[PDB]
């Protein structure tokens, strides 16, 4: 509200966070040097017992992402989940050392993507089975996926699919 | 994404629209669309309506209103002017006859 | 046909009673983060209410603004500050093109849509661009042809000369001219850094940003340079009025970025003060004109205290990533061997007002410690650090005997502090500053005199200096007063075993 | 007081966000440095000539100073071959480039 | 109202009128004999307080 | 000599007003009158239309000019003297 | 021109005319047949610069005579401008003497 | 010419007024060469809701 | 004209600059620059004799 009487009031903010400042001199030294992305599958699995909070999100990840520290996007995703302020003790840094050490097993795409990329790939077509919980219904689905290939999308046959079943 | 971001703040703009919702809706990295909510909540366009205020009432003084404005008052600005007829006799004439 | 004495009377209080912007108390709540996206808003009015309403609230001394509470308004200024000085030098009008101003508005199909141009009839490459652009040199338009060395009392002149002219256009306004309106946004940018700069918190945040430090260099260049953009003669001085004050309060913690910058840096301290028609090249200025060249010789003297990259710079300046080494050997030259040191020592000892406080005698050296601390600190680094070959000419022998014998100035002005603290800080400092300065000014005169051997009379000719090297009777006092020091009494006598080392080696 | 060097670095010094010795360290800072630059709220605010120089009392002398030089230009009706030309040395030069070109043969 | 600024006749003048070089070297002619008066008075402070 | 320029910018507005008020009532008259054709019968009627808004329209091209010059305020251009901050040397 | 008030058909001043009149009246008339090849300069050239200045406009009067009027004042300016750079110097000797 | 221009405007910044020029703007090349700030501050004024 | 609001010329005051003011609109420039050039080489070369 401006008709005060003449504060100086920095960034007055909204959903109990301040607003991100970026660095725009490290988002062009990585926008230009910006060969690969390698997503990351990320699983976050939490239980009542050795552990306070449940927290059974999973998100993709860029592995060569320099850009945004890990913590503060695990401090960003706790406030969106709305735990209150004592978020230290049922620690960011577990769900942080967590991410930190799930980044550092993915060996990435092998010499399929590294080395050579043979067009249309081999015959390795696996046996890809899913099981998807959402409110109370459950989608159970299998089929083959070549692993072998490097221009299979992930993304364009899961919104194909949901275009189909209209999920 | 900004389109799905900004028409999903839209319909219901009392709500903190999270990071991770739109990560849950669109498949992408975390690290791009938190760095596109970012760069969105920032210049205003999503979460800037999420707890509003009422302004109470304002004791208006005089000239401070709306329709506060009257033909004595000086055009400083608003460069367009209103000028004094000149009614003189052989200015009459010239005007009859310009 | 008017009396436009009356008139004027008159329209002094119409122009005082005018609404024509906010005043301090009736600015509400000023929030930070809505000016420092305003800014980056590229609008006109949104950029001009927030470099309003920044100035009134930053010069107004009390409401702080912290930049520990927000970072990013600082690189929202320089940023613009950076893209303002570019489409200066080039000419370009912004915040009214007649541009679109948007961008692109709208796998293994990729081939298919390829032969679709076919089979209907019957792979973009990368982009590259920068954050900034390149500074202002390297520029094709950007290449020295003058360094524009006006002095102080030059530029009052001018422009006295200019306001006081009756066909000037120094209020032709702002709507009427976009040059103007660039200018006078300019203007804003450097007063508003100039306000920022008066806090412990601000002065760091500053010193570490190097958005601030390539702008600063970036309008350094342009005011000594290029000064035909500006169009005022009074923008051109206020602009370096508040890059030394601003340069004040930083250079404490700043690290000089380029070579370019740290010469453009001592030929703006030069510009303050008035040379004369070798010797020394600078006539003493007399403190009942205006404090404004005591705030060059603390950039000077907080700015040699890094060996890193300040006074490495410094060192191959004074003495002396590729095209810059080009940019560098023409401005050196353009500057008209060893003109820039002695010009840089010689304005170092002026500042130091030794006619005035010996004329008339406590009051004034009460008041000018600091600034006589700074300048024979300053004095004392180029002294010890620079010096010590490429010469040509012996410059610490036309330091001693530039016939106004500042040597003697300096013992005058040792014995008027050592006779006022035994008979209010600094001055234990003074003293050995002026001793140890004189010691290692004929010391290095005599060095100098070993290593160039052309005049082999100087031993007499430094022995020939009216009021230098205290008698024995004056150190016999001092070595009996309590009141005096035990380094004071050193330098004293190793001043005297100077002397007669002096007197020995004579015949 | 006098504190450091150390503590203005950024390591001992607060950012944005979002122990003992260094709230110590930082006492002694902010009370060196808000005594050192804060700016005087008090007169000598002039600071020079060309900071106090009026635009409206040089503007209505130029107006004054045109106007009267205009009327001296065109309403002075003297003609051109009456308009007689003023002496290029004083009543007081005259007598001291006497006594100076008599004393110099000394 | 000791303005500094117009004791220079800086350009304008000088150009069309060529004595006032010989003005201004002039006056600096004087500044540094005034000087010699200083440290001939300082020379004077000194000698007698040497005696 | 030849000074009265007061004098003639107050019969120019009355001139300028005469000549106006003829070309309004011309086209009055034409679109009044259906002894005119339509087409300065019709035609004078938008042009009566024209004739009907215009000082409506000088009246938002004042305001919106006086709002561009609003954003001009820089607060530079005006008090060219605003005194910011200074500070001598100190002792610290 | 037109915009000038006037007495109307009678009381005749002329202030165009009389201006330029007061103009050329100070000039020094052989000058200013050496200015202009318009002006009467003998008696023995009356007929032909008559003839020359035939089939001319009433506008070509007002636009020749205000050249020269223009161009008078010009002169007229110069020979004070040679005035004041005269008077620069007797100050500057006096700055000199003192 | 530059002996009246500035006269006129040395009595409009005397006398305290200020603006545009009132017969440039009373004509319409004016609003033909400035149809660039037009189209911004019409859309700013329309936006806030002031027109 | 051009300057409407404000018009700093008196006939009594100034009766040449006034009616200067209205003629400077229909001369042409170079003829008058050559016509005050002239007049000051006649000037000078009466001067010189």
């Amino acid at each position: 509200i401006t008709n005060t009487t003449t504060r100086v009031i920095p960034q007055v903010e909204v959903g109990n966070r301040k607003h991100y400042l970026e660095d725009k001199l490290k988002v062009y030294k990585q926008a230009m040097n910006e060969t690969s992305e390698q997503l990351v599958p990320i699983r976050l699995e939490f239980d009542q017992d050795r552990d306070r909070f449940f927290l059974r999100d999973t998100l993709l990840w860029n592995k060569n992402d320099k850009l945004i520290k890990i913590e503060d996007f695990v401090d960003d995703m706790l406030r969106d989940y709305r735990f209150e302020d004592a978020t230290r003790e049922q620690h960011i840094d577990t769900i942080c050392q967590s991410i930190q050490e799930q980044i550092q097993e993915f060996q990435g795409n092998p010499y399929i993507e590294l080395n050579q990329d043979r067009l249309g790939g081999d015959d390795l077509r696996i046996r890809i089975k899913l099981d998807i919980v959402v409110g109370q219904n459950q989608l159970i689905d299998q089929f083959e996926w070549d692993i072998s290939n490097s221009d299979n999308c992930p993304e364009e046959f899961a919104e194909s699919m949901c275009q189909e079943l209209e999920l | 994404y900004r389109n799905f971001m900004v028409n999903s703040y839209r319909l219901n703009p009392n709500e903190y629209f999270s990071v991770t919702t739109a990560r849950r809706n669109v498949s992408g990295d975390a690290a791009a669309l938190f760095r596109l909510h970012k760069f969105l909540t920032k210049w205003g366009l999503i979460n800037y309506q999420v707890d509003s205020k009422l302004l109470p009432k304002n004791i208006e003084p005089p000239l401070t209103s709306q329709y506060s404005t009257r033909h004595d008052a000086p055009r400083g600005l608003f460069p367009f002017e209103s000028y004094k007829p000149s009614v003189q006799l052989p200015d009459m004439a010239k005007l009859k006859k310009m | 046909g008017y009396d436009i004495n009356y008139i004027s009377k008159i329209g002094e209080k119409i122009d005082s009673n005018k609404p024509i912007f906010l005043f301090a108390p009736e600015l509400g709540a000023i929030n930070l983060h809505a000016l420092s996206m305003s800014l980056q808003s590229k609008n006109l009015g949104e950029i001009n209410t927030a470099l309003n309403t920044l100035l009134v609230t930053s010069a107004d001394s009390n409401l702080k603004i912290s930049l520990v509470k927000y970072p990013e308004l600082l690189d929202s200024l320089a940023i613009l500050g950076m893209n303002l000085l570019s489409n200066l030098s080039q000419n370009v009008v912004p915040y009214h093109r007649n541009t679109s101003d948007y961008y692109y508005e709208d796998q293994h199909d990729k081939m298919v849509d390829k032969i679709f141009e076919k089979v209907n009839n019957n792979s973009p490459a990368v982009k590259q661009w920068d954050l900034l652009p390149e500074p202002i040199r390297f520029l094709p338009n950007q290449f020295p042809l003058k360094i524009h060395r006006t002095p102080y009392l030059t530029s009052l002149k001018k422009i006295k000369d200019e306001i006081d002219d009756p066909f000037t256009k120094i209020n032709t306004r702002g709507a009427e001219d976009p040059k103007v309106l660039i200018n006078d946004q300019l203007s804003t940018i450097s007063m508003i850094l100039r306000n920022i700069s008066f806090s412990d918190n601000n002065s760091r945040i500053m010193s570490r940003n190097f958005y601030l430090k390539r702008f600063i260099s970036d309008l350094l260049w342009l005011v000594l340079i290029h000064p035909e953009n500006f169009t005022c003669n009074r923008k051109i001085l206020n602009f370096k009025k508040d890059l030394v004050i601003v340069l004040s309060n930083i250079s404490h913690l700043l690290e000089i970025a380029s070579s370019i910058d740290c010469l453009l840096i001592l030929i703006l301290v030069i510009s303050f003060g008035q040379p004369k028609l070798e010797s020394l090249t600078f006539n003493e200025f007399q403190l009942q004109w205006g404090k404004y060249q005591t705030f060059g010789v603390d950039i000077l003297a907080k700015l040699f205290s890094l060996e890193k990259p300040n006074l490495n710079y410094f060192k191959s300046i004074l003495l002396n990533n590729h095209k810059d080494k080009k940019l560098l050997r023409r401005l050196l030259n353009l500057y008209n061997r060893h003109n820039l040191l002695n010009d840089v020592v010689s304005f170092l000892f002026s500042a130091i007002p030794l006619q005035q406080v010996l004329s008339q005698p406590s009051l004034l050296i009460d008041q000018f410690s600091p600034v006589i601390s700074q300048s024979l600190t300053s004095i004392l680094v180029i002294v010890q650090k620079i010096l010590p070959f490429n010469f040509n000419k012996n410059l610490p022998f036309v330091w001693l005997s530039s016939e106004e014998n500042i040597g003697s100035g300096l013992l005058k002005l040792s014995e008027i502090i050592l006779n006022i603290n035994n008979s209010k800080v600094l001055l234990p400092s003074i003293n050995i500053s002026c001793v140890q300065l004189i010691k290692c000014l004929v010391e290095k005169s005599i060095c100098f005199e070993n290593c160039l051997n052309n005049d082999p009379e100087i031993l007499k000719k430094i022995a020939s200096i009216p009021n230098l090297f205290p008698t024995d009777l004056e150190i016999f006092q001092l070595f009996t007063n309590p009141s005096v020091d035990i380094q004071i009494i050193n330098q004293y006598q190793l001043l005297y075993n100077l002397k007669n080392d002096i007197l020995t080696n004579l015949e | 007081n006098i504190p450091s060097l150390t503590s203005f670095a950024e390591e001992n010094n607060y950012q944005y966000g979002y122990t003992y010795a260094q709230q110590q360290l930082n006492k002694q800072r902010q009370d060196f440095e808000r005594v050192r630059l804060r700016p005087e709220q008090l007169s000598n605010i002039i600071h020079d000539e060309s900071d106090t120089i009026s635009f409206r009392s040089n503007l209505l002398k130029n107006f004054i100073s045109s106007n009267d030089a205009f009327n001296m230009l065109s309403l002075t009706t003297v003609p051109c071959d009456r308009i007689e030309k003023s002496r290029l040395f004083s009543e007081k030069t005259i007598r001291y480039l006497m006594q100076k070109q008599h004393e110099m043969k000394t | 109202h000791s303005h500094p600024s117009d004791m220079v006749i800086p350009d304008h003048l000088a150009e069309l009128i060529p004595e006032l070089y010989s003005f201004q070297q002039l006056v600096d002619s004087e500044k540094r004999l005034d000087h010699f008066i200083h440290l001939r008075n300082l020379h004077m402070k000194r000698m007698v307080a040497q005696w | 000599v030849g000074i009265d320029t007061h004098t003639a910018t107050d019969i120019y507005q009355t001139l300028i007003a005469l000549n106006l008020d003829t070309t309004v009532n011309d086209c009055l008259d034409k679109l009044l009158n259906d002894e005119c054709t339509e087409s300065t019968r019709e035609n004078a009627l938008y042009d009566y239309y024209a004739l009907q808004l215009l000082p409506l329209q000088k009246a938002v091209r004042g305001h919106v000019l006086q709002f561009e010059w609003h954003q001009n305020s820089l607060l530079t251009n005006t008090h060219p003297n605003f005194l910011s901050k200074i500070r001598n040397i100190n002792v610290q | 021109l037109k915009y000038a008030p006037h007495l109307p058909f009678s009381k005749s001043e002329n202030p165009v005319l009389s201006t330029i009149a007061f103009l050329v009246g100070l000039v020094n008339p052989k000058t200013v047949q050496s200015m202009t090849q318009r002006a009467i300069q003998s008696a023995e050239s009356i007929k032909s610069q008559k003839e020359e200045i035939s089939d001319q406009k009433p506008i070509e009067h007002i636009k020749e005579g205000s050249e020269i009027a223009i161009s008078s004042l010009g002169y007229r300016s110069h020979i004070f401008a040679t005035n004041e750079e005269r008077q620069m110097n007797f100050l500057t000797n006096e700055l000199i003497r003192l | 010419n530059e002996c009246i221009a500035s006269t006129s405007n040395a009595l409009k910044v005397l006398s305290g007024d200020e603006g545009y020029n009132e017969d440039m703007v009373r004509r319409a090349n004016f609003y033909k060469e400035n149809e660039a700030m037009l189209r911004e501050n019409i859309e700013v004024i329309l936006s806030n809701g002031r027109m």
